[PDB]
């Protein structure tokens, strides 16, 4: 499933997850 | 220690940790991988880009529900062997422990000792 608001594959890496900014929200 | 390293030798990590770093310096590139005995699910995807504003909490939340965890289940990183604090940023964490690749190396697991 694809990964959206907190994370996203990177376009470039399959294999790198990125966190979004929106994650440092999180709590 | 880290499967990420036996599989990518050190030259290519290196390169490729150099060049993540002059793309996105406010973000930390990190190796996450379960520590030896530990008893906890295992991790889809090894390789991290995160803010480096994002506490070690956070990250906590994100790696918890990639592997499943419980509410009853602990969660521990470990760098260098040290538990990071809960409140440490991303950030601060890169600068004191970095490897020489440029990434930062976590290793979690469900005990506070890490290889317990």
């Amino acid at each position: 499933p694809v990964e959206e608001l907190l994370t996203m594959e990177d376009e470039g890496n399959s294999d790198m997850l990125v966190v979004t900014t929106k994650a440092g929200l999180l709590e | 220690k880290f499967v990420y390293k036996e599989e990518h030798p050190f030259e290519k990590r290196r390169s490729e940790g150099e060049k993540i770093r002059k793309k996105y310096p406010d973000r930390v590139p990190v190796i996450v991988e379960k520590a030896p005995k530990a008893r906890i699910g295992d991790l889809d995807k090894k390789k991290y880009l995160v803010p480096s504003d994002l506490t070690v909490g956070q990250f906590y939340f994100l790696i918890r529900k990639r592997i499943h965890l419980r509410a009853e289940d602990a969660l521990f990183f470990f760098v260098n062997n040290v538990i990071p604090p809960t409140s440490a940023t991303m950030g601060q964490l890169y600068q004191e422990h970095h490897e020489e690749d440029f990434f930062l190396y976590i290793a979690y697991s469900d005990e506070s000792v890490y290889g317990l």
